[PDB]
């Protein structure tokens, strides 16, 4: 349903909804993964609405794939509901990379290759990464996220956009976005190339 | 499902624990006890029985006209149950949870403090009246514009330190089937006494306290009960009410509880109401809101707004953000809304002066 | 020659309603003497089309018999969802006696509102076609209908006083079952009854 | 799996319908159900023992009367009067020239739900609702605004306090549930059309006196006041007579908005008229301007309904086309409708 | 006759009205002189038949 | 099985042969009020056939009102 259907209008809500409601258990983990294609139309209404109830789930796998399904398709446009949602996300006591993968990847939805001069100031992101790195204390994953937000934050130089406005799809991301769905050790590293 | 799986597991122990105590039906009030062995009990099933007890129940621990459990075969005495009435209109009227604490005050200092010394100051230390007491006073009086009514109760909601007190909605007191709420106001106080001094507040006490009368024909007659019925609830010696009371209204009438309050209650105080000063706090309720432009001034707007209450002038600072988002203005300058303020005051004072002075006069 | 276009075109035609481009007529009334046949016209045209027929309150005990308590007009509005096309009627409030100028106003106000909130639940929102309402009065409230009618929303038709035309045949209509010879004069039997009523 | 084939015998063979009433705080739930039969249920499954709550219904065993399951049953007049659904096809592009009026309420219809950010980026919290009014009879032109609001969230329109005036209170209570079932449907929108409370005087059926009708409106706001309700249900309210309402309704809410409806001007009538006759084909001599140019102080309903008279005779001849020779002459009937009627 | 005359006393018989049906196969029906019940299939007539 | 039917249950009827009875002929002021009861009682009961012949159906409508008198 993800790749086999590409059109301007969604029209896939009936089948995408039918497979999750009629599907067997544990399949709902990989269901939201179709959001990287058909959600390029109007992700503001559908994505944060749906994934809001699944973002509070205690299962780390569905939580990993929820913030992941939002991912890049929802990082093109900003909003205050996202910035106000960032609260209480990093205050959870849950271990494992899923917590800092939920929060830090959600930080990347504010803008893509925009700033900082022109436009948004970088001091706010520096204060956020400085205050969030004081916990645990290491937990070197905080040294993973403080470089992570500045990956797309401080690189810039590339407008995407989507990729792409001409409607090619990035052939690295998807492939790389597939493997960590079970990320154990090194596979999420090959996805860092992004 | 692991909740649901463990959920159907112990029905075995529930069905084994089912046979004992299951026949405890029906909830039944007793009538009289002539001597040691004998009792007579009365139910609403129409069943009335003069019948004995189960040995687990002692005679002196039980009260007359008391809802009890029974095994209707022997018609024993299983256990007495304290509660009687009332249904969820109570649980609607009875309220819990905190919110809206002190700091939401719009700058009124000793207007709320004169009534802060009446309620939570004695509730902070009921021991305070051991040495000096005498008494925590009987009741109060409150009325004025809307601003700010029932939020002082909300102020008491968050700052309540003991037990969740009970709001009272007016139009549920007036009812069909004469004497419906008559039971309530009577019986809910024991339900409030069940909470051992947990306070009560009545809203729309002017509507439900209706006074006084016309020759014919009521109409008010059945409601003429409730007022004097509350006065009977006032004339009940005990406690009264261990909850004190807090009462907010609009007009000086109704007179009968207002002329009964010098016969019982105390502490007649008043809104607050607008002031030349406190508007700056009602304009500082927006202080930490938005980000105040460095050149935005309070006194400039505060001196321009007479008889402001708190209501509109809270939206007065808010209608900047109205035209802000509409005109794309990133933040607002005081000149922006004060253009629409002198509008919104006049435009809304053209038809309505909201004569609060006239309401109670 | 008027009401028929109000009724059958929503039953037969409607695909050509949009050809003209206007929606269903919201209602209609016949005002005049109270008066005869307007209620027949109601149920007969309901029978002419076979579309089911409904009335207004209704006492006393047709109310809680549907539901428990409410605005109470929604359940009646739900009745028409079960059966369409349907005909709803105001029974009767055709009279000069219910006025009182106040005490009958509010009694009529919700009888007036029974069309209004229905017109507001017909045209205002919900759906769709085939539902109609009928009114009847003489005077007074007919001018009070203009208070409800700055054009919104109804059809205005007058209920005629009787005349010799019907008097001949409508008696002949009643004369079908009775035993009478043919030599009866229709002239004098008609013309001896000026005014009076349809009753 | 096996639990389904286990407790079905405890359930079995049948099970009754009880009425959930009260609880012993040990979670032995005392119920009054026909006829006034109690029980004590602490049972482990399907509960959610808390939220089933007093003042509800239950389903009881025969031996002995344990509630093994519960339902939410309506139907009822409660849910029926709020819905369904609808979203009729009309839009806010239908009424032009008054955009100054709707562009005001644009942010009021937009900012809740859609485009919420700059509400909370300003953080000034303007969720105060709206009030409406205007001459002479308007508010369906505001339904032309309300028919557009159906693009977002969910909506209910109510008419008057009539459900209270039908009988001695009864309180607000039917308004209470309509108010707190909008919390069940929250977020939503609710509107009451043309408040007649003390505007109209006499009542249908039995009612009185003034104060009980005065307080059921006074409780209408005081419940909406409220203590202390965040629930929206963004409240839209209207009456075409600003007089009779108690002026205290404005300050708690809606404070900021009561829409003034201007009467149509010459070009507004021009802007409005062609939207109707767009579908109805005019004849050669038919002109929008001259007729409404000479006519004065019309209504949008009339200028919409003036086309219906030609929808008679031309449809009596069964013609798809309007004729101004009739539309002039037939306009006299609607002119007679406004003049003499 | 005697068997149905034997069947019908130990139970009786009545006539119900279905106000709803259940996913569990049960059905919401009233005992009209008294309070309501909720009872199950009843395997001849299915849920979708009524 | 059903009843014959029936001996029925309550009252029933008589009240004339078992009394009371009062002569109406004393009061003649109601003659025009009896004019209805005149045509609306005797022949409606004793003739159902005449109502097929006339073409008019016999009404069940009768009213009384006013007391006192
Ligand atoms: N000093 C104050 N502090 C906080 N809020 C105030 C103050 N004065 C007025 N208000 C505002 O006025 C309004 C009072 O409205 P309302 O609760 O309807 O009053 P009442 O309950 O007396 O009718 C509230 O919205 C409140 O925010
Ligand atoms: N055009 C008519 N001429 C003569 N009699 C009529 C005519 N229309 C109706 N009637 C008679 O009048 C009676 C009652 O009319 P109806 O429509 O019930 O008026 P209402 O509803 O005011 O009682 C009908 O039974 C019919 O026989
Ligand atoms: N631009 C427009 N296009 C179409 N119709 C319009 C326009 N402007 C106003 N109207 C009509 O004017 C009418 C006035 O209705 P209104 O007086 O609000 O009725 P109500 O009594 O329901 O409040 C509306 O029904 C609307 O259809």
């Amino acid at each position: 349903i993800a790749m086999g259907e590409e059109i301007g209008a969604e029209m896939a809500l009936r089948t995408f909804g039918h497979l999750l409601r009629y599907g067997e258990p544990t399949l709902r983990r990989a269901v939201p993964l179709a959001l990287a294609l058909i959600s390029v139309s109007n992700p503001r209404l559908n994505i944060l609405d749906t994934l809001s109830k699944f973002s509070h789930d205690a299962d780390p796998e569905v939580s990993y794939n929820s913030i992941f399904a939002m991912g890049m398709v929802g990082s093109g446009t900003n909003n205050a509901r996202l910035a106000a949602m960032l609260r209480q996300l990093a205050q959870y006591h849950a271990k494992d990379p899923n917590n800092l993968f939920m929060v830090r990847l959600a930080q990347g939805l504010t803008h893509l290759g925009k700033g900082t001069l022109t436009l948004c100031p970088y001091h706010s992101d520096r204060q956020l990464m400085s205050q969030v790195a004081v916990a645990g204390l290491l937990t070197v994953l905080v040294s993973f996220l403080d470089v992570r937000n500045i990956i797309l934050g401080k690189s810039h130089y590339v407008l995407y956009g989507l990729v792409a406005a001409m409607q090619p799809r990035m052939l690295v991301t998807f492939d790389e976005e597939l493997r960590p769905l079970p990320v154990s050790v090194r596979v999420g590293q090959a996805v860092d190339v992004v | 499902a692991p909740p649901a799986l463990w959920d159907l597991a112990a029905d075995k122990q529930t069905l084994q624990s089912e046979q004992p105590l299951q026949v405890a039906r029906c909830t039944k009030i007793i009538n009289a006890d002539s001597e040691d062995p004998k009792y007579i009990i009365n139910v609403k099933q129409f069943a009335k029985f003069v019948v004995d007890l189960s040995d687990q129940v002692a005679p002196t621990d039980i009260e007359e006209g008391m809802r009890v459990g029974v095994d209707r075969n022997k018609y024993q005495i299983h256990i007495p149950l304290p509660p009687k009435i009332d249904p969820t209109v109570t649980m609607m009227q009875v309220e819990e949870k905190p919110d809206v604490t002190y700091s939401d005050v719009g700058g009124c200092k000793e207007q709320i403090e004169k009534l802060r010394e009446v309620v939570e100051t004695p509730l902070l230390h009921p021991e305070r009246f051991v040495n000096l007491g005498i008494e925590p006073p009987k009741g109060v009086l409150l009325f004025g514009p809307p601003g700010t009514g029932k939020t002082l109760c909300a102020r008491a909601v968050a700052n309540r330190t003991d037990a969740c007190f009970i709001r009272v909605i007016g139009s549920e007191l007036v009812q069909k089937y004469v004497g419906e709420g008559a039971r309530m106001v009577r019986e809910l106080f024991e339900m409030a006494r069940t909470k051992k001094a947990c306070l009560i507040f009545f809203d729309e006490i002017d509507a439900i306290g209706g006074a006084r009368f016309d020759d014919g024909a009521g109409g008010d007659n059945e409601v003429q009960r409730t007022m004097l019925e509350l006065i009977n609830q006032l004339d009940g010696f005990d406690p009264r009410g261990n909850i004190k009371v807090l009462m907010a209204t609009n007009r000086p009438d109704t007179l009968d509880p207002a002329l009964m309050r010098p016969g019982r209650l105390d502490r007649k105080i008043e809104f607050s109401l607008p002031d030349l000063e406190g508007r700056t706090h009602i304009f500082k309720i927006h202080a930490r809101s938005m980000s105040v432009e460095r050149d935005i001034r309070f006194e400039l707007l505060a001196r321009l707004c007479p008889n402001s209450t708190g209501a509109e002038i809270r939206s007065v600072c808010t209608e900047a953000g109205m035209f802000a988002i509409r005109a794309r203005r990133k933040i607002a300058t005081e000149k922006d809304f004060l253009e629409a303020v002198n509008k919104v005051i006049k435009s809304y004072a053209k038809f309505s002066a909201t004569p609060r002075y006239m309401t109670y006069n | 020659k008027e009401i028929k276009e109000v009724i059958e075109l929503p039953v037969k035609h409607p695909e050509l309603f949009e050809a003209l481009g206007i929606a269903q007529p919201k209602g209609v009334l016949l005002y005049g003497p109270p008066g005869t046949g307007k209620t027949l016209l109601a149920r007969a045209v309901a029978h002419h089309t076979d579309c089911t027929f409904i009335r207004v309150s209704g006492s006393e005990l047709v109310q809680k018999f549907i539901g428990e308590g409410a605005r109470m007009v929604r359940e009646l509005f739900v009745m028409a969802r079960e059966h369409a096309p349907s005909i709803i009627f105001m029974d009767e409030i055709d009279s000069i006696g219910s006025s009182r100028l106040e005490g009958g106003s509010g009694g009529d106000s919700e009888v007036q509102r029974t069309m209004l909130e229905l017109l507001n639940q017909l045209d205002g929102f919900e759906a769709t076609k085939n539902i109609k309402v009928i009114m009847a009065t003489n005077r007074i409230d007919i001018l009070d209908s203009a208070l409800l009618r700055p054009g919104r929303i109804d059809r205005k038709i007058e209920f005629p006083p009787p005349n010799e035309e019907a008097r001949l045949d409508i008696l002949k209509i009643h004369s079908r079952k009775m035993n009478l010879t043919r030599g009866i004069n229709l002239r004098k039997i008609a013309e001896l009854m000026p005014g009076a009523s349809g009753a | 799996e096996e639990e389904r084939s286990k407790v079905d015998d405890l359930r079995g063979t049948p099970m009754s319908v009880g009425t959930l009433e009260e609880i012993i705080d040990d979670n032995h739930a005392i119920v009054s159900t026909s006829v006034g039969s109690e029980h004590y249920v602490s049972i482990l499954s399907f509960v959610d023992k808390d939220l089933l709550e007093p003042g509800c219904s239950v389903l009881l065993n025969h031996k002995v009367h344990a509630v093994i399951g519960v339902l939410m049953d309506d139907t009822d007049p409660l849910v029926t009067v709020m819905k369904v659904e609808k979203a009729p096809q009309e839009t806010y592009a239908d009424i032009g020239g008054l955009d100054n009026q709707i562009q005001e309420i644009k942010e009021s219809v937009e900012l809740p739900l859609t485009h919420p950010e700059y509400y909370e980026e300003m953080g000034i919290k303007p969720p105060k609702g709206v009030i409406l009014y205007g001459p002479p009879g308007t508010g369906k032109t505001l339904l032309a605004k309300a028919v557009a609001n159906q693009t977002s969230a969910t909506f209910l329109r109510v008419v008057g306090s009539e459900l209270i005036q039908k009988y001695l209170g009864d309180g607000p209570k039917l308004v209470r549930e309509l108010f707190r079932v909008a919390e069940e449907h929250a977020p939503s929108i609710v509107f009451i059309d043309e408040i007649d409370a003390i505007g109209t005087k006499r009542y249908d059926s039995n009612s009185g006196g003034e104060r009980e009708i005065q307080r059921t409106m006074l409780e209408l706001l005081n419940q909406l006041d409220g203590f202390d309700s965040r629930g929206d249900v963004k409240v839209i309210m209207a009456t075409n007579r600003i007089e009779t309402l108690d002026p205290a309704l404005i300050r708690p809410g809606r404070i900021d908005r009561k829409i003034e409806f201007p009467l149509p001007d010459e070009k507004t009538k021009k802007r409005i008229f062609q939207i109707h006759t767009s579908r109805m084909t005019l004849a050669d001599d038919v002109t929008l301007d001259d007729l409404i140019m000479a006519k004065d102080d019309l209504s949008g309903a009339d200028i919409k309904a003036i086309c219906t008279e030609a929808g008679l005779m031309a449809l009596r001849e069964r013609r798809m086309k309007v004729t101004n020779e009739d539309f002039k002459k037939s306009k006299e009937n609607v002119l007679y409708k406004k003049q003499e009627g | 006759l005697r068997e149905e005359l034997q069947l019908l006393q130990e139970q009786g018989s009545y006539v119900g009205e279905v106000v709803r049906a259940m996913d569990k196969k049960k059905v919401l029906v009233k005992v009209h002189p008294e309070g309501k019940f909720v009872v199950d299939v009843d395997k001849n007539i299915d849920i979708n038949d009524v | 099985d059903v009843l014959p039917p029936e001996a029925d249950s309550s009252i029933m009827m008589l009240t004339s042969d078992q009394k009371p009875d009062v002569m109406y002929a004393d009061i003649g002021g109601m003659d025009i009020q009896k004019q209805e009861v005149r045509e609306a009682v005797e022949l409606p009961l004793t003739h159902f056939e005449l109502y097929k012949q006339i073409g008019i159906d016999p009404p069940r409508g009768v009213l009384m009102y006013g007391p006192p008198g």
